[PDB]
């Protein structure tokens, strides 16, 4: 069952058939430690059916924008019947984590449990409005509070998914926190400390760090305007 | 815009060049990066005959496909002017990083040489010194034109001894591994192509073809997926 | 009522959630409108890409078993396909209950449609028995689309390019489709442009079908 329900994902995620991907993880995280490429494999599958869940989400709600008419009730009614879904997607990861999350502590698995629970609620933050934003807008920065806190001090700068936790915590804060420099100056302390430690002799880490932090300085450069 | 996310006159007076740092060697000498309008190339009696030998030969090239040269220097020190080539060798693309070459390339890549060294012979350019060392992609894949390359009889140059060096090209470009065994071939490789391969192996130097017949021979070649119609258009 | 939909179809092409559409433009041609190129087009386009990607899909999964848990493998491919003919058969149903009769360039790429679609299902064939409908309809479609439209027309070449590469994939005669392509070169090359801009890259489509077909 596990090692075919492993084969049924990556084989599924060979087919890009993500929507089947997602029932598959879900059930592989129903048993309740994941490992390493087996937890690999519930991120990207999650977030590619968000991705799509999430672009459509963006080109229709510019489009209602653009569309000041019947249109607006067409609009909206699909508006609000894609964000019906996302947020049952949304519930879901985070029922899947709620439950699944606590037998974690491996201080990087529980770090990267958190990262991946402070992420969907932007997600669900942008689609909701008003005091139903705030809610989850509480609870996304704590898991980032929280997340940052562990990841800061048990996990060493070369550490990939650190660099990326410090990322999506900055991107929060500045896409609805508005704040650029709260989210540039955490961001580039780990971007000053990453390029320092860019002097690391692990290939791995290497690759991955240089794979990562081409984002940072663009990004924060995108983040001067 | 929004924030991204993560994924998962051919003379030119000395001073109107910057030439900047010091990048690496080349067959032989010193390879420098440098700026004039945009990026440049420099390459740093015996040394003055040396550098008028060779800068004789290179200044009677004036195309595209080859890496352009744009100057000499005289000071501090004799200098020989070309644009700037942004990439790595064929040999580092082939043999370090294991490039990934579509095979429409791999075909032009031998196009592109033939084409060079053709117009290089009718300027009756020897190039000498042909090998995947001195072979730059410049920009997307753009050809600009070797003791384990210097074929038998030249390592007493001739149009059959280059020629010796792009069957090695040919090789090089199918196997795509390090010294050559021929049985790392791709087996996609169109037939003709495959031919010509093991056909500038051969033992006569004066079986070698000319480059008119290579560019022709690749003309023809060349042309060796269908599908379903795509929808219909919409603004 | 239609507008409505067709404006939900709109809205589902562009936010690359196809499945809306073909339920949203099934509404409207089930209840007997009448659909004009872009009507159409739009429906065209909602099943092409729906399956499309699932075809894909099972090539996809169809060449790993080939590297040959194995069972898993199957089983999947037998899952896909199995979704595959259904999503598709659907179209037949109402292509043959609403659209056939719908009534001359409507009948012409609505009989184009059936073997189109035809070819899609029969191909992921039992076979036997099968593909030959596509062919009755596609013979029928360019027999009587060849007195209606001009060579040059996009539909008929599109339809003929189909036609042409339908003989190929179907059963491997290649002997039909390059001399049915090359037939159509000529009297679309001495040539109402408003669409010509499209029908240059069909042209140039088929000229590429007839480069890969040399061999």
């Amino acid at each position: 069952d596990k090692n075919e329900l492993v084969q049924k994902a990556k084989l599924a995620e060979q087919a890009e058939r993500y929507d089947d991907m997602a029932a598959c993880m879900k059930s592989v995280t129903e048993q309740g430690e994941l490992s390493n490429e087996e937890r690999n494999l519930l991120s990207v599958a999650y977030k590619n059916v968000v991705g799509a869940r999430r672009s459509s989400w963006r080109v229709v709600s510019s489009i209602e924008q653009k569309t000041e008419e019947k249109k607006q009730q067409m609009a909206r009614e699909y508006r609000e019947k894609i964000e019906t879904e996302l947020r049952d997607i949304c519930n879901d990861v985070l029922s899947l984590l709620e439950k699944f999350l606590i037998p974690n502590a491996q201080a990087e698995s529980k770090v990267f449990y958190l990262k991946m629970k402070g992420d969907y609620y932007r997600y669900l933050a942008e689609v909701a409005a008003g005091d139903d934003k705030k809610g989850i807008v509480d609870q996304s920065q704590q898991a980032y509070q929280e997340a940052f806190e562990i990841s800061k001090k048990e996990m060493q700068p070369t550490h990939p998914i650190r660099l990326g936790l410090a990322l999506n915590f900055s991107v929060f804060y500045y896409e609805i926190l508005n704040s650029p420099e709260k989210a540039c100056s955490l961001a580039k302390t780990a971007f000053d400390e990453a390029i320092a430690e860019l002097d690391t002799l692990s290939e791995e880490s290497y690759k991955d760090s240089t794979l990562i932090m081409q984002l940072l300085r663009d990004n924060l450069t995108l983040w001067t305007s | 815009d929004r924030s991204s996310s993560a994924p998962n006159d051919w003379e030119i007076p000395d001073g109107q060049i910057t030439v900047g740092q010091r990048i690496g060697s080349g067959s032989f000498g010193t390879v420098y990066k440098g700026k004039w309008h945009g990026d440049v190339a420099v390459k740093m009696p015996q040394q003055l005959q040396a550098f008028k030998n060779e800068v004789g030969v290179l200044r009677k090239t004036r195309h595209v496909n080859i890496l352009l040269f744009m100057g000499y220097s005289t000071k501090p020190q004799l200098a020989i002017v070309t644009q700037w080539c942004e990439g790595s060798s064929l040999y580092h693309h082939l043999h370090i990083i294991e490039t990934k070459f579509e095979m429409i390339k791999l075909i032009d890549i031998a196009r592109q040489t033939a084409q060079g060294m053709d117009y290089l012979h009718a300027k009756s350019i020897i190039h000498r010194d042909l090998k995947s060392n001195n072979i730059f992609l410049h920009e997307d894949l753009t050809v600009k034109i070797s003791i384990l390359w210097m074929a038998p009889e030249v390592i007493p140059y001739s149009f059959q001894s280059d020629v010796y060096a792009f069957g090695i090209v040919l090789y090089e470009l199918m196997t795509g591994q390090l010294p050559p065994d021929l049985s790392k071939v791709r087996s996609n490789c169109p037939k003709a192509m495959k031919r010509l391969m093991a056909e500038c192996l051969k033992k006569k130097r004066d079986e070698r073809p000319l480059f008119p017949q290579i560019l022709a021979s690749i003309e023809l070649l060349a042309r060796s997926r269908s599908a379903s119609e795509p929808s219909l258009n919409r603004a």
